[PDB]
């Protein structure tokens, strides 16, 4: 099931809409770009919804590049090993700090080859998480989508999660 | 320490 | 899901899944640009580049999709409440028995909403498109890309038909 | 950009970073891009800031754009009057629906010429704007910035502020 | 807020204000690409093309600018405390005569924290470049450009040397 | 009142 | 392929061909960005940056530009069979001495097939443009731009009017 | 200017020449989008889509290709004076027998002046490709794209070898 | 007839 | 007349 | 040896 | 020195 979470109330304005509220709970059935098939857990209710008025419910756990129980050196150790090229990347608890989360990602260079650099993921006042100023996320999800289609920041586009 | 916007 | 190997792969980076052209396999993750992947022949894992392949699954399930639906049927289904500016959908050529056709609803100042029609062009090797500025291996790519930009079209797909 | 609220809290990342904490009230003394040169009212200590974190605090009505007390006629005729042109436009807050704000802005119409398209501002939870649920702003200020440099959805940019 | 006209400017749309080449104007509002000024000469007020003028103001007071600033002082002023990556400034070129050179601080994986040097040539109208690629009227608008975008430069122009 | 495209 | 200099060039990059202003260079290869081109002036050839000169060939060689051809008959030649929407041409103003005229043919989904004039208005020395948004130093340039992008005009130039 | 045609093309605008996969065509315009070809099989004219088509001429001639060509004579070449950052050239692959390979000069923090070696790999039906992400229809689509913009690469294809 | 794009 | 931008 | 894309 | 890289 694709669990969200409304981030903001949505009054519909086009025909077909689904009307929600704030923290309101929504399955998603169908993925149409910036407009969402919706279902709400509340009245079984179906519409579309704006995308980004929306953040991914799911657990974090079952992600297949979350690792909730991983050091620092751990994630250079296993984003090293082979299997796992330029672009690997995997989302660790801060080791710094707690309650906070760190991208590692596996990435090349001319001078020494794959290296591992280490992205600290700020958390935000309302919840929210992000790495730079320039863009903030509601939730990881989001952000590891985001850099996975666009790198602006980063050495590098998380390619793929690490591999065991 | 970390990296960051490069 | 399903996807059928446009061209052949020959592993380039570590954890790469190499394939022969014109082979079936199921995707298992779709982390952008890099899928993970798994043969229907090797049973082996790996990933692979997405432009190296296309959807194979079936077109009766698509949302967009309305196989036997007339012309004039598309336009009320279209116009008839519960759709809106951008809502669309496939259907199968009326005038040709073999080809597609995009029916999209949209405005207009001389008349109220409207039904814009596309006739959707094939190609020698199996694939189609629209403006020949953009060709697609499937269907599937085609709406995909066009629900992401109005890349010639009058007005953005926004959303599938609604019954 | 006078003075702003700092929408987010934020920690020096960078030597020469501006802290603050949400909803702290900021002055603007240069503005280089991204980073902005901040002066705290609060602790009255100079820095930089990422300009994501905040928002416009000073008042609308001396913005060139906006006419408060003026309604859909009144400002639908304004629009027409000489001294404007295609892309002008001018936000009011509905008589009608109060606390709404409203956008008008004039285009030509090939059929109908000279025409003015009026489009709602929708409040957000949290308190920001939207005209599209694509894209949300903290503050009308934002919005404005924002069409006038695309018109994303928009008949037309958001050119020229309306002129007696 | 003064600008020079780089060319004439007859009245195209209605609320336009009408200019010569080499007029002076003040900004009044930054509306995009189409700016709210008036005549330093004649006192009228209007909306002006924003590319037909480039800034007028003096390089003095810019927090960026600084007039006799030798190189190693750039290099030391600017990996200083209260600086980091993106960190410029702007200072005349010590190697050639009648010219500018860009200093800003970058990073270097073997390197660490360096400082980096590029010079601003001098276009036969009097603009300026770092790139053939974008030219610019005056080094306000090369600045301002860079500052928005790494066009080129391995970091974009983040915040202006701070004593 | 229009909408967005 | 005889074009000439906009500003001066220094030569920079090993290879660069130095050039003066108003220098005629003959182009040999267009790599793009740069361009090999060889000096009509010291016989010598190098690269050169290519935004820092302009095609300096004769008119009426263009495939797009019929000097002598009135408003009307423009209308009469773009709305004649062979050609549609994107179809366009310059020619000699008639409403404007030593100006020019764009006309295009557009599709309008009230009055049908439709041509556009667009007046091309003519800059402080010897530069052109539609738009004070973007201005460009010879027809050629203009063309260039808005056939490989419709910046501006509802529609964009895609082929020349054919007799 | 000769091509071959990729794909079957249907007539839909006017003045379009419609063409056959395999077609050979003889490019006479080049209006952006839309080319004015001349068919070899017809002799018919008209404007004709350009990704529906790709070059035909010979690869000698190129000013970027090289036959004979070894890798270590390619990079002793692009680092021979009178070029620099992006200089670049196509040989022969030592390594792979029916392969291409791309060298491209380049700069370095620690070694200055380098030379770096990508595979050219290659496509079942035709088609070469360095990188999963885009393919193309031949070496010369790969070099137009690879100068335009440099999604890989360390720097963009800016000027071919030069003796 | 077709709508077709432009 | 003539058409605009 | 070789050198790839980003 | 550095140029436009
Ligand atoms: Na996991
Ligand atoms: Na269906
Ligand atoms: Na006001
Ligand atoms: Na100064
Ligand atoms: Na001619
Ligand atoms: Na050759």
């Amino acid at each position: 099931m694709n669990l969200v979470i409304a981030l903001h109330s949505y009054e519909p304005s086009h025909d077909g809409d689904l009307g929600f509220e704030k923290g309101e709970q929504l399955r998603i059935l169908e993925q149409s770009g910036e407009w969402w098939k919706a279902q709400s857990l509340t009245t079984g209710q179906e519409g579309f919804i704006p995308f980004n008025f929306v953040a991914k419910a799911n657990s974090l756990e079952p992600e297949p590049w979350f690792f909730k129980n991983l050091s620092r050196k751990d994630a250079e150790r296993q984003l090293l090993a082979p299997g796992n090229t330029h672009g690997s990347f995997l989302i660790r608890e801060s080791e710094s700090t707690a309650g906070s989360f760190s991208l590692s990602v596996r990435d090349f260079d001319q001078n020494q080859g794959e290296v591992v650099k280490h992205y600290k993921i700020r958390n935000l006042d309302n919840g929210g998480f992000y790495i730079s100023p320039r863009i903030t996320f509601p939730g990881l999800h989001e952000l590891v989508r985001h850099y996975t289609n666009a790198s602006d920041g980063l050495c590098t586009r998380l390619s793929r999660p690490c591999q065991t | 320490d970390y990296d960051y916007v490069h």
